[PDB]
């Protein structure tokens, strides 16, 4: 969170923001490779 | 909770030695206590667990004037039994007096094993009645453990000596031991030297080396009497739960023995249980009646036939009993072990409460009464006399054991709801 | 890549085991050498907050190969007893390991560090300590209680918990779960030590009976007879009744609260 | 083949008979469903594209023949119908897990459910689940730790809804792992466990109440027939003891036939019949199926418990007006043992 290489707090959201369907299961994996 | 065996006296140590060896072979244990490579059992209760799989039994071996305990030491299994708990006359008084001086250290030995154990249920004594050194000391120790452990229980695998009647003071010694046992021992499983010797003549031609061979018979009985505890089951997963059925009144706590294949070296359950009731398979030498009967069977037992077998036994009525107690005979089942021979694939045992053993008690009281009128063997050794000038606990024992005899016969009577 | 990088290059297991041993969690002998000097009353300023002196003592007591990134320089905060809070110790962690050692959690570590040095201070003060014989008795009626509290906090809670944390972070395989487990481990030490939830109900009792020890050793010095202390009965009654309050407070936990953590120490042997 | 739920939108889940085409028979449709259910829970993946290949040919031919469709469905059945049983018996250790059930659920272990009661007797008071609830599971795992028996064992959890009245156990067997064990089935299982714990607890009480041999008559004559409880303890012991023998024969026989049927047959649907007949016989034969016999027996148990309560408090042999309580108990026990002749009828 403090290490917000991915500001997912301001990225995906149910209403304010949006998330593509096909990629839903793999979110945190993408972020983890990202935080590196 | 774990059981500790207080084997004492030369004879008691011989039978405890053989019993622990038999459970070494039966369980996955080598003569060094190591877990056997070739090896499902509850080894908690009888065998303490070392870190490197030394299954050392909770044996407390007591020696007095040691001769055969040196032979016990120079054995392959000395490493098996190493709690390091050995601490150094033919008269009951002499044994009692010798026990009194060392009572604290042997009791600290008791304490330590209790302490190593997670928890403690029972003290199982390989006691010898009129065993010279064994008797007197066993009676004193029996008097001590119960005060120190009021909640805890004492069982006694008493090898009652009948040898067709050498020690001249046997009735006196046995009388005093029976007073202490009748009042201070919780359970007693009675065995008879003549009964086992007669069986020895029957099954084999052995007559002269009776003691050495009869050890095996005693060991088989002692092991099979515990097999239901040593191996898991649905019922009788504790000694105390088993004992409750066998002893219906506190005074009458002496238990008769039996085994279907005395020649254990397929047979249906209907066959095996009845052989126990046969006088031949029984191992003990006015109407008379059982108070309660129990049978444990180990082998390839079909399950649906066991209840039908109980019904069939009810039809044959081979066992006659009309006691005050309502306890009916019951078919219980245990696990025969692997790695040992399966000869006589099905094999069973009986523990029963029977009024006949009052006869065997009365025989030694008869010998004692005759000897008492004669005063032929008062011993009168200074040990005997200064220990016992009044000579009156023998009378106290006589009245207590006479109460026991009368109580047995009152149990035979229809009205044991009233006085025993 | 994360876990290996943070263990072979910017060593995380070592940075954390440092954060435990010879640092805030576990004193060892280094922190004994550090603490005795600051306790010493000779040439001691009123609050002894000289940062150069404090830092010099820490570098004398580094006692390891990596004698770096430890200051003890944070400005002490400006008290029924002396009860000097402050002394804050902040450890500098680089970026590749910072993600799991947050500047936020540093406060929690500091909070428990302060309690550890108060309890060492109390036991050490009554150690530095030693009608005229009755004082010797009251010393004993006090040392048992403080030492038992010290026994519980120092070993039962922090050591035992730190052992499964050390073991379980080996199994853990995620950058986020490694944060979550670490936060659980801090939230459980900080709770099992009586430092959250009810404070007036529990904590102030131990604080005030610690304060009585602190006065008892502050009003005494070694080697004379004429203390002229007539308050010994007042302090006897005070310690007695505050102890009654403490044990009853702990016994109230039976109805509600953290029974595993409290009923272990509520068996303080009373008298 | 792949197991996808809701391959399409509408028009676990089960047959939709109204929309089935007439020419496809209901029986082959039932054959389809079990195949579908299997994949969710294999060598189907190994020979996956092969079975997709024959299905693709059935796509290719112009006109539809039920005779050929059956052959493909049956080929997938011989590799799913019995291949779910393949994954249950060998890969999911069905036989092994049934052992764990009886051992830790139906009191099939002596150690874990005897030392547990010995070291958890204190939870006899009515609990609000505040403290005792945690303490009982703590006691369970501590009990297990006495002699080995320390491998997995994470899953078993005791729960409190009269300290010993409610001790309901819950085992975490997942639906993707085992469809055989269901909520109602584990519930029916739970009713059985509570019942059998009742008999075990009372008979533990009676063996402990056999304390006259232990201490009162032990070195002390005291008074016999002036101060005795009539030794009714042992007739009372017989009633509960023989009920336990009743449980032993029922359980051991049913479990033997269940695991020999399982070894013999090869279709999971039949295995399910075998097991639902196992539990169904266990209920009625043990009498837990609600009955007047059970109500009378529970009254015996409560009268059995009160007698233990009387003998507990007395300590030294004395009649602190104990005769009144004993009179009520002896009379009631005789009365209800007479009701136990309804079984003889």
């Amino acid at each position: 969170n403090a290490s917000a290489s991915s500001g997912s707090d301001q990225g995906p959201s149910s209403r304010q923001h949006t998330m593509v369907s096909f990629l839903k299961p793999v979110l945190k994996q993408i972020i983890m490779a990202g935080k590196s | 909770r774990e059981i500790i065996t207080l084997q004492l006296g030369q004879c008691g140590n011989q039978i405890g030695f053989e019993f622990w060896k038999q459970l070494c072979a039966e369980h996955g244990i080598s003569p060094e206590g190591i877990v056997e490579e070739f090896a499902t059992d509850r080894k908690d209760v009888f065998f303490y667990q070392a870190d490197d799989e030394h299954y050392i039994p909770r044996a407390v071996l007591l020696d007095l004037e040691p001769r055969v305990i040196h032979s016990i030491l120079n054995s392959p299994y000395a490493k098996l039994y190493n709690p390091e708990n050995i601490y150094l006359g033919n008269n009951w008084a002499s044994g009692f007096s010798q026990g009194e001086k060392i009572h604290e250290d042997i009791f600290d030995i008791i304490d330590r094993e209790a302490d190593g154990s997670d928890s403690l249920e029972g003290f199982v004594l390989c006691h010898s009645i009129a065993g010279g050194t064994g008797s007197g000391l066993g009676s004193y120790l029996l008097e001590r453990l119960n005060d120190r452990y009021p909640k805890k229980l004492v069982q006694t695998y008493s090898v009652f000596p009948n040898q067709d009647e050498d020690v001249v003071v046997q009735p006196y010694n046995s009388l005093l031991t029976l007073k202490r046992l009748t009042q201070n021992a919780d359970c007693v499983v009675v065995l008879d030297n003549t009964a086992l010797n007669r069986i020895a003549t029957d099954r084999l031609h052995i007559q002269n080396p009776s003691f050495s061979q009869i050890n095996q018979l005693v060991s088989t009985i002692m092991s099979a009497s515990t097999t239901t505890l040593r191996y898991p089951g649905y019922m009788n997963n504790d000694l105390i739960g088993l004992i409750a059925s066998l002893i219906p009144t506190p005074r009458l706590h002496f238990l008769m023995t039996g085994y279907t294949p005395l020649t254990t070296d397929k047979t249906t359950v209907l066959d095996v249980m009845r052989r126990l009731l046969q006088p031949k398979n029984v191992m003990v030498s006015t109407n008379h009646c059982y108070i309660a009967i129990l049978n444990i069977i180990q082998g390839e037992v079909d399950p649906t036939q066991v209840h039908k077998s109980l019904q069939r036994i009810r039809e044959r009525k081979l066992a006659n009993f009309i006691p005050w107690g309502p306890a009916s005979i019951q078919v219980a089942l245990s696990r025969k072990s692997p790695y040992l021979p399966s000869a006589h694939r099905v094999s069973g045992l009986m523990m029963a409460n029977h009024t006949s053993i009052s006869s065997l008690f009365e025989r030694t009281c008869r010998q004692y009464d005759k000897l008492r009128k004669r005063e032929a063997f008062l011993e009168q050794f200074r040990k005997e006399d200064m220990f016992k000038d009044n000579f009156d606990e023998m009378d106290t024992s006589r009245e207590i054991v006479q109460q026991l005899i009368d109580e047995y016969h009152a149990a035979t009577r229809p009205d044991y709801i009233s006085w025993g | 890549n994360l876990m290996q990088t943070l263990k072979k290059d910017y060593r995380l297991v070592e940075y954390l085991q440092a954060m435990r041993n010879f640092f805030l969690m576990e004193g060892g002998d280094t922190m004994y050498d550090f603490y005795t000097s600051i306790f010493d009353k000779i040439r001691e300023k009123e609050t002894w907050q000289n940062v150069s002196f404090l830092n010099v003592q820490l570098q004398e007591a580094v006692g390891q190969r990596y004698p770096e990134d430890s200051s003890r320089l944070s400005i002490s905060f400006e008290l029924p007893v002396h009860i000097l809070d402050g002394l804050t110790l902040s450890y500098k962690v680089p970026w590749p390991v910072d993600i799991v050692i947050s500047l936020e959690c540093q406060k929690i570590y500091n909070q428990v560090f302060l309690l550890l040095l108060q309890i060492k201070w109390a036991k050490y003060s009554l150690d530095v300590l030693l009608q005229i014989h009755r004082m010797f008795l009251l010393r004993v009626k006090l040392m048992h209680f403080v030492n038992s509290l010290h026994n519980y906090i120092m070993t039962r809670i922090l050591h035992s918990t730190g052992l499964e944390f050390q073991h379980q972070v080996e199994e853990a395989k995620d950058l986020d779960q490694l944060i979550k487990i670490h936060y659980r481990y801090l939230s459980t030490i900080h709770d099992r030590c009586l430092l959250r939830e009810k404070v007036s109900f529990v904590k102030e009792a131990i604080m005030k009976v610690l304060n009585l020890a602190l006065m008892f050793a502050d009003g005494w010095q070694a080697g004379l007879g004429t203390w002229r202390m007539e308050s010994i009965e007042k302090m006897e009654s005070d310690f007695k009744n505050c102890h009654m309050f403490l044990v009853t407070i702990l016994n109230k936990a039976v109805c509600r609260g953290s029974f595993p953590h409290l009923e272990s120490l509520a068996l303080s042997l009373m008298a | 083949l792949h197991g996808l739920l809701l391959d399409q939108h509408e028009e676990q889940f089960s047959l939709r008979v109204e929309i089935l085409p007439s020419y496809i028979p209901v029986r082959v449709a039932e054959k389809i469903l079990f195949v579908g259910e299997s994949v969710q829970m294999s060598i189907l993946k190994n020979q996956e594209d092969t079975f997709a290949a024959e299905l693709h040919r059935l796509k290719q031919q112009p006109l539809f023949s039920l005779v050929d469709f059956e052959q493909v469905v049956d080929r997938i059945r011989s590799t799913v119908a019995e291949h779910l049983w393949k994954l249950m018996v060998e890969e999911s250790d069905l036989l092994g897990q049934l052992k764990i059930i009886k051992d830790f659920y139906l009191l099939g272990r002596g150690e874990l459910f005897q030392a547990f009661i010995d070291t958890a007797q204190h939870m006899l008071k009515t609990p609000p689940t505040a403290v005792t609830e945690h303490d009982v599971n703590v006691a369970f795992q501590q009990s297990a730790h006495k002699v080995l028996l320390d491998d997995d064992n994470l899953l078993p959890l005791l729960h409190l809804t009269s300290g010993w009245a409610a001790l309901g156990l819950s085992y975490k067997v997942q639906w993707p792992l085992h469809i055989l064990f269901t909520p109602a089935v584990l519930e029916k299982y739970n009713v059985v466990f509570k019942y059998l714990l009742s008999v075990r607890r009372v008979q533990a009480e009676l063996q402990h109440c056999w304390a006259l041999q232990m201490q009162r008559k032990h070195l002390k004559s005291n008074q016999t027939d002036a101060i005795k409880w009539r030794l009714r303890n042992h007739m009372a012991f017989l009633v509960d003891n023989l009920q336990y023998y009743l449980q032993v024969d029922v359980l051991e026989s049913q479990f033997s036939q269940l695991l020999h049927q399982i070894n013999s047959t090869r279709d999971f649907e039949s295995i399910r019949l075998a097991h639902d007949h196992f539990l169904s016989n266990l209920l009625a034969q043990s009498f837990i199926l609600l009955k007047p016999v059970f109500h009378c027996l529970n009254e015996i148990l409560d009268l059995c418990h009160s007698f233990c309560s009387l003998v507990s408090q007395n300590l030294g042999p004395l009649d602190e007006r104990g005769a009144a309580q004993l009179s009520i108990l002896v009379k009631g026990f005789s009365r209800q043992s007479s009701l136990l002749f309804k079984i003889l009828s």
